[PDB]
């Protein structure tokens, strides 16, 4: 046989990346995969040859985030690059969530590819929010404040865990190098992830965007997805090099420039734009533990997504309500970042809640009800007695 | 044919890219500094150097 | 996971009243055109997934010419896809060609699978 | 190696569909194929038909959460403003 | 909030360096170290911004080094471990006017002036704020405010009191040039300049910026054609079925 | 309930609604006055007037003669 | 999946060694069977075995080994003494 075939190390190669049996209709939502990989890498390769360059120490961290950004050779172009594109990571991650949603992509036989898809989400989440505690500005060392006070909720043993997060008492010079140890770290753990989330997907195939099996018509994966990818590549660069050249502190928030000073709270603090439906989730619930509770349930409640799913055709292709509450579904996560990013005020506490309870709803209620009266009118559409 | 040979061996394919690619990185790092210098004709400091003579 | 026998009889139920039929039958064939699964030149019957092993027995069951004119609907549905444009108006699935074909075959799957389970876990007439 | 379980696609040969038969494909070479002629009168017909088909779906979830943003975000600045610091007192309290 | 503690909001102003192929306007960056030097200086660190970077920029060798040889540093010790001083150079940073957070807060009755390195990164609005802010003193108070002493008014200053002094009156520094050097002259220079201290990456960020749109762009309507290309043979596939016999 | 000694007030800055810092022998009631959103504070270390939902919070803090030891 | 190159090592049952024939295995349960019963006289007869029969092959290289670096180690410390001075500043010049 051929040489891409027999040997061992390009049979992976072969069998993922030239190959590869993928279905033969499939648009440009099915690209978002390919996409976080090469932000990933773009992630990864940054971070190295930005932490060349990056001291630990609190009383060092702002300074050599500065001494990056002036003393070194093209080191705007690297935070510039980092901090966008993270933003993109969370954006393009964003879009193949919803187009895990929307096409059904995680129902059976894909439930394996789906969880694995919500521990890289979670670890994602870690890494970013770890990263931008490792800044040290004012909105990175008053968020790990909040955060980990969110973590000292817990009963009966939650202060000594607090405790053991910041190395101290507050927020400090431990609590600074344990950030960017631990954020050097994950990372890795999310490639690790990623490699067995191919497996599980590459044991059954993609879907495709008609819901119906897609082993009839295959076409490999060379020339055919690798130029598409390559051409949504390049158009991922080009809209990363208009927020990183032109408008670089866009997505940012500008008191993050401002040093880390533990005396002086800000006005409004508030976290990066991705994480405010999150944030926006736990501060409608009126108590501490059970806004804890209900910040993670807000992630596990993807996992209890493939049970409640009872439509009998997979994907909101064909389907006309499953549709338009998907798209409630979406507006209204976008809805969650804006209340979110507001203060504490009337009525965006009363819209908070209710936001929150749609959020749920959609995930609990909507969906089996709402596939369950699709289907018996799918029947008795052609069904005559 | 008359191109052809030029496109037929891989080799000198890849040499023609790569020798246009050096000229291409040459023209246009000096067009698009000229072009900028241009549109900024009084705001860059050679031109602050030339006007303040003391 | 709705399990047919349950959607048949909800759909037998409401066929049966007049009532319900009355009221709810065109807004089920509006649903039904509105879901544009025909303008592909597809059936319902070849929408239901079909990677779990009692729709894949009801696959087997099939007779063999049912079984190439389904296939070629769906090479010609993904192709559709593909290029991102319908079929055109003569070659739409009518609504007297929309047979419900292959519900026999997986209602009677249905059936086996739940005979099978209730008599894995009988208990015995004392 | 070890065997594995039963999936749902194969490889190229055994790949788990039906048996099919009596259809035929034809395909032409990109090379005596000219792309892009289906761009202009494609792009604005098809994108028109594509656009109809499937707007409204998008359309009227945004309405309602931008026309129910919009009045949260007035009443709002309404109630931190000078004429309804009375309301905010009683709302607040 | 209302809108006294969020701040006015400050307008749109139409800067030289705004757009994106606009640079710095270097002459404004000169003028606006010399109103920085004049006025901010006595209150206002800048620590971030060492002196090499003005040269070229700003100003030439010569006249760096010679602004940099009025300040004192902390040399090596001698051969007897006694402290001594030496006149600044190049590769030394622009010195604060106090010598810790205490001075500051004891000569400026309780509050602290923000170093204004990143001062212009650091707000929201920027440019616009910080001229504002500068620009937008009033005579007298709104009737109604009762000030805590000490303090002065701006409504873009979120709360409205601010602890700064209007410190920008007509024709208080003589420019180089010879510009007529009014309040809203010095307050665009110093706003040009600490523009250039948060972000001396801004001109070359801009041409780097047009290279590799202009690469990316070219790079992504090629990669469409090239897309177009090696697909026409799977969109233009045709498929005719004619059902087999059924007797096999 | 406060203080163990009625002579000295040593209480924690952190304030109960965001942690801001009051000013030293500054508002109304003889005490302290935050000055983010008014949280008026008498010269116990209570909220009387203010969206403070409670009152500061006093540290742990021993005698020892001529010292406190503060932990 | 795709298939691979041909190894030289299958799996249980197909493992690729020769076709046997008419030899049989004899195992008995280690519940029934008392384990480090064949210790003692074991690591006394058999160690020495093992080290009579492999030592010399250690024992050849080390001991020629040793006795270089023995007298190279004698012989520097010689020459940077007082008596081979002159011969130091003859072998090194
Ligand atoms: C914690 C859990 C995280 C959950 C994340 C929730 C979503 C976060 C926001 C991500 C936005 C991504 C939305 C993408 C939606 C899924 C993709 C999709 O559904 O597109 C296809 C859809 C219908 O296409 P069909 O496949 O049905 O074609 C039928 C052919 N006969 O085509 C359409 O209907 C139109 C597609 C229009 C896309 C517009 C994107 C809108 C983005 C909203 C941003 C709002 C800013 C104001
Ligand atoms: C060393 C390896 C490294 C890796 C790998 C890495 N980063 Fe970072 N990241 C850093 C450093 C160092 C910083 C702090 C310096 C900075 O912010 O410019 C940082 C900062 C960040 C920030 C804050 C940026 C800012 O300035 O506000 C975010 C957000 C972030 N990382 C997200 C991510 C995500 C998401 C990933 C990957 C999934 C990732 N990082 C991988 C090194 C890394
Ligand atoms: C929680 C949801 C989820 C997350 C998060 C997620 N994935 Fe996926 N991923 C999926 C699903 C679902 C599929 C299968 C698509 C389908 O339905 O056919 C998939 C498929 C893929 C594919 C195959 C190409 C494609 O578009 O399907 C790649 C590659 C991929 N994921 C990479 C990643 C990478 C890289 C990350 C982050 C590092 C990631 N995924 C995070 C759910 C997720
Ligand atoms: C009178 C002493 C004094 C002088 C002179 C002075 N400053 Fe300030 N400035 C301050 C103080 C004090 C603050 C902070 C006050 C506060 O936070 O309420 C301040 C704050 C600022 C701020 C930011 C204020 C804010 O709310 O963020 C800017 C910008 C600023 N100064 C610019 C300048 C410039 C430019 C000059 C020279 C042109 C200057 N200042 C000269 C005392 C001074
Ligand atoms: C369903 O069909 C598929 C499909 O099957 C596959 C496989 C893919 C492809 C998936 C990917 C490409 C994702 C793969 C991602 C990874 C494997 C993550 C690995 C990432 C890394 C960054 C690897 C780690 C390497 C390093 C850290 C090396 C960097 C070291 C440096 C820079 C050292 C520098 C120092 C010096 C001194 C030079 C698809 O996109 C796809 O859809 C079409
Ligand atoms: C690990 C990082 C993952 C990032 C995801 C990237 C997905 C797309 C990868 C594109 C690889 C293109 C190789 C195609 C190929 O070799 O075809 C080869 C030859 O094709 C070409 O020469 C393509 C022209 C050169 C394109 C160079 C693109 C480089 C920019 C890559 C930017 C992203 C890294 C085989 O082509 P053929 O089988 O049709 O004859
Ligand atoms: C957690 C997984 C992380 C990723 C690992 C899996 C993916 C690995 C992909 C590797 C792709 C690049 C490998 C191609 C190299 C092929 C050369 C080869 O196989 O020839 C090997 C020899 O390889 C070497 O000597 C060193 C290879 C080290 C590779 C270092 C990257 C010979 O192989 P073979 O036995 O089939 O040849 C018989 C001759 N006719
Ligand atoms: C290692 C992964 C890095 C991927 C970066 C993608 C993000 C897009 C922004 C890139 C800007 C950084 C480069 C730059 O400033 O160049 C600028 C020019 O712009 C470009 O050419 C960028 C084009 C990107 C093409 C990507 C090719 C793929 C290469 C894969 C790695 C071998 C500066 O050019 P100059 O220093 O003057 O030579
Ligand atoms: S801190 Fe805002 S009221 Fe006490």
């Amino acid at each position: 046989m051929a040489f891409r075939k027999s040997n061992v190390y390009l049979s992976l190669v072969n069998s993922y990346i030239i190959d590869s049996p993928q279905p033969s209709s499939i648009n440009y939502w099915w690209n978002m995969g390919s996409l976080l990989g090469l932000c990933l890498v773009i992630q990864i390769v940054t971070g190295i040859f930005m932490a060349m360059h990056y001291s630990s120490n609190i009383e060092l961290a702002f300074s050599s985030v500065e001494h990056i950004m002036r003393d070194v050779h093209n080191g705007y172009i690297l935070r510039y690059l980092h901090a966008n594109g993270a933003s993109f990571f969370f954006m393009v991650m964003f879009m193949h969530m919803a187009k895990g949603l929307y096409y059904g992509s995680y129902r059976s036989p894909r439930v394996t590819l789906w969880n694995v898809g919500v521990i890289i989400f979670i670890l994602t989440i870690a890494t970013a929010f770890l990263g931008y505690c490792c800044v040290y500005g004012q909105m990175s060392h008053w968020g790990a404040t909040v955060i980990t006070n969110l973590f000292s909720a817990i009963p009966f043993v939650g202060n000594d865990i607090v405790s053991w997060l910041w190395g101290g008492f507050s927020v400090s010079n431990p609590t600074i190098q344990r950030f960017f140890a631990l954020h050097y770290l994950v990372p890795f753990i999310i490639a690790a992830m990623v490699i067995m989330h191919l497996m599980a997907l590459h044991i059954h195939g993609s879907s495709n965007p008609l819901g119906i099996t897609g082993n009839l018509d295959r076409i490999p994966m060379h020339s055919y997805f690798i130029f598409k990818d390559l051409v949504t590549v390049f158009l991922f660069m080009l809209i990363l090099a208009l927020f990183v050249f032109y408008s670089p502190n866009t997505l940012g928030h500008p008191d993050n420039y401002i040093p880390g000073n533990p005396l002086v709270t800000p006005a409004s603090i508030v976290p990066e734009w991705y994480l405010l439906p999150f944030y926006a989730i736990l501060r409608s619930i009126p108590d501490k533990l059970l806004g804890v509770i209900t910040m993670f349930a807000a992630i596990l409640v993807l996992l209890v997504l493939p049970f409640t799913d009872r439509s009998v055709v997979r994907g909101n292709t064909f389907k006309v309500l499953s549709k338009f509450f998907f798209f409630i579904f979406v507006f209204n996560f976008v809805l969650l970042g804006q209340i979110g990013a507001c203060h504490v005020e009337v009525p965006y506490v009363l819209m908070g809640q209710i936001a929150t309870f749609i959020y749920f709803a959609y995930f609990l209620i909507i969906v089996p009800v709402i596939s369950t009266i699709e289907n018996v009118l799918f029947y008795i559409g052609r069904v005559n007695k | 044919s008359l191109y052809k040979t030029f496109f037929k061996r891989n080799a000198v394919f890849v040499g023609t890219i790569f020798a246009g690619a050096f000229v291409f990185q040459t023209v246009f790092d000096t067009a698009i500094t000229s072009w900028y210098e241009n549109h900024n004709k009084g705001k860059l400091w050679k031109d602050v150097k030339a006007r303040i003579a003391a | 996971p709705q399990s047919f026998t349950s959607i048949a009889r909800i759909g037998d139920y409401i066929l049966k009243s007049p009532v319900l039929s009355k009221l709810c039958v065109p807004v089920a064939n509006q649903f039904i055109n509105l879901a544009g699964y025909k303008k592909l030149g597809l059936k319902f019957d070849d929408l239901i997934a079909e990677e779990n092993p009692i729709m894949q027995t009801a696959l087997r069951r099939l007779p063999e010419d049912e079984s190439y004119a389904r296939a070629y609907r769906i090479i010609r549905a993904h192709q559709t896809e593909l290029t991102h444009h319908l079929l055109p108006r003569n070659e739409w699935i009518k609504a007297q060609e929309d047979v419900p074909y292959l519900l026999p075959y997986i209602l009677e799957a249905e059936a086996a699978a739940k005979e099978k389970d209730e008599l894995d876990n009988i208990e015995v007439s004392k | 190696g070890p065997p594995s379980g039963k999936t749902y696609m194969g490889w190229w040969g055994h790949m788990g569909g039906p048996k099919q038969k009596g259809i035929t494909s034809y395909a032409v070479s990109p090379y005596a194929q000219k792309p892009l002629q289906g761009i202009f009168h494609n792009a604005v017909f098809n994108s028109f038909r594509r656009f109809k088909s499937q707007f409204l779906y998008v359309l009227i979830p945004a309405g309602i959460y931008w026309y129910w943003w919009k009045n949260g975000n007035e009443y709002n600045e309404f109630l931190y403003s000078k004429a309804g610091r009375e309301e905010l007192e009683r709302v607040n309290v | 909030m209302t809108a006294a503690e969020h701040g006015l909001h400050a307008p749109a102003y139409a800067w030289s360096h705004n757009g994106p192929f606009e640079t710095f306007d270097h002459a404004s960056i000169r003028r606006g170290y010399q109103v920085y030097r004049e006025v901010c200086a006595a209150c206002h660190s800048l620590d971030r911004v060492a002196w090499r970077t003005l040269v070229g920029v700003s100003h030439t060798n010569e006249e760096v080094r010679n602004m940099a040889e009025e300040f004192e540093y902390d040399d090596e010790p001698d051969e007897q471990g006694n402290p001594k001083k030496r006149p600044g150079k190049l590769s030394d940073y622009i010195p604060g006017p106090y010598p810790n957070e205490q001075a500051a807060r004891a000569a400026n009755q309780g509050a602290l002036p923000p170093d204004l390195s990143l001062i212009v990164k650091a707000r929201h609005g920027g440019c616009d704020y910080i001229f504002s802010l500068l620009t937008g003193y009033p005579d007298e108070p709104p009737a109604g405010v009762a000030l805590p002493p000490g303090s002065n008014y701006n409504p873009y200053f979120p709360g409205g009191s601010i602890a700064m002094a209007r410190v920008l009156f007509d024709d208080m520094v003589e420019y180089e040039d010879g510009t007529p050097a009014t309040t809203s002259q010095m307050a665009k220079d110093v706003t040009t300049f600490l523009n250039w201290c948060a972000e001396p990456e801004h001109d070359e960020r801009k041409r780097l910026g047009l290279k590799t749109v202009i690469i990316l762009s070219s790079l992504y309507l090629l990669s469409i054609w090239v897309k177009k290309f090696k697909w026409a043979g799977i969109k233009t596939r045709k498929f005719v079925f004619n059902p087999p016999k059924p007797r096999k | 309930d406060r203080v163990k000694d009625p002579q000295w007030l040593i209480m924690l800055g952190i304030c109960t609604h965001l942690g801001c810092v009051p000013i030293g022998e500054a508002g109304d009631f003889g005490g302290w006055f935050c000055p983010c959103h008014g949280s008026h504070y008498d010269i116990s270390g209570r909220i009387r007037k203010g969206p403070a939902p409670l009152n500061l919070e006093i540290p742990a803090y021993e005698f020892d003669g001529d010292k406190v030891i503060v932990g």
